[PDB]
């Protein structure tokens, strides 16, 4: 018996038109962007497909329809009766997808968790304050270094460690901005900015995650059905409590996403497949390990074919 | 001036092809097997090239290798 676990992408993932090709295939897409719409007070499939990307970069608006998106790809896989994912593992907001899809928390109940998420990191960071940037080909001390040296009183930090040779940072805007010329400087392939609103995982999230942590004790918490590997810690949490206290430590504190595609490695896991939008986690799959297939379960097509074979 | 010619020269040259061999017709996807980041890279080597800006919402976008002229036409014109 082979084994294969589902992997849930962050923010950046989403695009004009996701999910385009599968909702004419299945009627349930739509339907979970309509439940999600009823939530929210505005109709989400039609900001999805019609635009424009700049309201869908605002992160409030961007997190639910990552999380209407990521869901509405498990319940197509779960209507069409397919293979149950030994373990579950999401990037940034992909807890969140991976928390709805293993039962821990209810789908409506998550898109208020997430919108309101979002606005409680925009309080903390204004709109135009912070930036992130993805530097590729270059090790992760000389990341490290360039973000102490350019510094100057003002947060900077490596905090995605997505795979060997790409590692995102965040911080001050004009910080961030100055310690990625230096780090293109040390000898990185290239130091990418992000098209994000706010800045993630970094010490300026700690005024928002101490407000996020009153949140989650409101909300209700199940038994997970499938095991959810965190970002923050590498772990598998049971308890309501742990899973909390994770999430609250996960939007101050560094993604370790290299260490959880390794773990899910240990534990006899042959392949991943991306339950969401685009393709940014598979490409980091072949990085992190070389032996470990994966593809991107986003339209029709991949729907088949990853279903086929497991 | 002669974008074609100079984007099948780079792309070719990236992908470790002649120029022959070579298809504007062909899928960048898995026609000739480049993913998400030697996209962002062969990005910065058109920026670096044809004197325009770039970002990830528009390389993310090029699925063939017209898609790339047809970018870099549009940005020098406009």
């Amino acid at each position: 018996m082979s084994e294969f676990a589902m992997v849930f992408p962050g923010q950046g993932s989403q695009d004009l038109g996701m999910l385009a090709d599968l909702a004419t295939a299945f009627p349930v897409v739509e339907q979970t962007f309509a439940e999600a719409s009823d939530v929210l007070g505005y109709d989400l499939w039609a900001l999805v497909q019609q635009g424009p990307e700049e309201e869908l970069n605002k992160t409030w608006q961007t997190q639910p329809a990552l999380l209407a998106a990521s869901v509405a790809i498990w319940r197509v896989w779960q209507e069409k009766g397919g293979k149950a994912p030994s373990l579950m593992a999401g990037h940034s907001l992909g807890e969140y997808s991976a928390l709805v899809c293993a039962g821990v928390i209810d789908f409506k109940q998550a898109i208020r968790l997430v919108e309101l998420r979002g606005k409680l990191m925009q309080e903390a960071v204004p709109e135009g304050t912070g930036a992130m940037y993805v530097i590729i080909g270059l090790d992760n001390e000389s990341i490290d270094r360039a973000c102490k040296e350019v510094a100057q009183g003002q947060i900077v930090s490596p905090v995605n460690f997505n795979s060997p040779g790409q590692v995102v940072i965040a911080g001050e805007k004009e910080a961030v901005e100055r310690a990625g010329d230096a780090c293109k400087a040390a000898g990185a392939k290239r130091a990418l900015p992000l098209a994000v609103s706010v800045p993630s995982h970094c010490a300026l999230m700690k005024p928002a995650a101490d407000k996020l942590a009153v949140v989650l004790e409101g909300i209700e918490f199940g038994y997970p059905q499938f095991p959810v590997v965190n970002n923050v810690d590498v772990k598998i949490e049971q308890s309501a409590e742990a899973i909390r206290h994770a999430l609250v430590r996960q939007l101050y504190n560094p993604v370790r996403w290299t260490e959880t595609v390794e773990f899910i490695t240990e534990q006899g896991v042959g392949q991943l497949l991306e339950i969401g939008p685009g393709r940014v986690l598979t490409g980091l799959t072949k990085r992190i390990v070389n032996t470990l297939s994966a593809a991107a379960v986003n339209d029709t097509a991949s729907l088949i074919t990853a279903l086929e074979n497991n | 001036n002669h974008p074609e010619v100079k984007i099948k020269t780079i792309l070719s040259l990236f992908l470790n092809i002649n120029i022959d061999d070579f298809n504007m017709d062909a899928n960048l996807a898995d026609a000739y097997d480049m993913d998400s980041t030697e996209l962002a890279d062969l990005a910065k080597e058109i920026e670096k090239e044809f004197g325009i800006s770039v970002t990830k919402s528009q390389f993310s976008h090029w699925e063939t290798g017209r898609a790339v002229l047809d970018f870099v036409s549009s940005s020098l014109n406009d």
